[PDB]
């Protein structure tokens, strides 16, 4: 995932529950680090208001718009816990990066996390890292209700109307340098969270 | 509303949602599907 502004290094959703003061247990929900997709297939998901993704993908540019298809591992227990999402980007040119994630329901914004981070030189490169950054309370709650359902089959019925929007934006240039629109299942496999990627097009 | 949605999958009879397209029936690449 990316273009040659900005690469996408790491994205990593997780929980950690803290035993003793000196022992973490640490569970991945999905981590990062095929066929295109037609765009139109999918502006319902998402919001279409003022600043929704019909008009990002008329912004451009078209080939820095993905959509990424995850396999959450919900095969966890659930004190001492913390629920979090790391990310990382990789750049040659320096920037003030802007990240948007919106947790939407039924196309509809629930929850917008907005976030600004600056970049620091490593190996001839720009990195720009979110460390630990903590899940708003209606995700946790949703985790957890997702996981009093019976069936690993329902959740997948639920998550059809469950979408995560993600843009990365140039401060200064108010530039999108990477949209990642991002589609729910339960991992049925025994190597735990997968994912697909597809650039989004039309 | 959030139980909406999970009411729905566990109680077929009373459900209350947004009837949509369901993803499997869209123009969507046969790989969209497969783990
Ligand atoms: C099956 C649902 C599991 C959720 C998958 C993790 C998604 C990663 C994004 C987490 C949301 C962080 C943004 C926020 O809470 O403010």
């Amino acid at each position: 995932i990316g273009t040659t502004k900005l690469r996408l290094v790491e994205f990593s959703a997780f929980l950690e529950q803290q035993r003793d003061p000196d022992s973490y247990n640490k569970h991945l929900f999905v981590h990062i680090g095929l066929e295109s997709v037609d765009i139109r297939q999918i502006y319902d998901k998402f919001p279409e208001k003022k600043g929704g993704l019909k008009e990002l993908f008329g912004k451009g540019p078209q080939n820095a718009f993905f959509l990424v298809k995850f396999w959450a591992d919900l095969n966890c227990n659930i004190a001492g816990a913390f629920y979090g999402v790391t990310s990382q980007y990789e750049s040659s040119e320096n920037m003030t990066v802007t990240c948007s994630t919106k947790v939407c329901s039924f196309g509809k914004q629930v929850v917008e996390k907005v976030e600004t981070e600056y970049a620091r030189f490593e190996n001839g490169r720009f990195v720009y890292r979110i460390n630990r950054s903590p899940m708003c309370e209606y995700m946790i709650n949703f985790i957890h209700k997702l996981k009093h359902l019976p069936e690993k089959y329902m959740m997948n019925s639920v998550l059809e109307n469950f979408t995560i929007l993600l843009v990365v934006t140039n401060r200064d240039t108010q530039e999108t340098l990477l949209c990642m629109a991002c589609v729910f299942e339960v991992s049925n496999s025994e190597h735990g969270a997968q994912h697909h990627i597809h650039r989004l097009v039309k | 509303d959030l139980e909406a949605l999970f009411n729905a999958v566990m109680n077929p009879k009373t459900a209350n949602v947004p009837q949509t397209v369901p993803m499997r029936l869209r123009k969507l690449p046969d790989s969209f599907f497969k783990p």
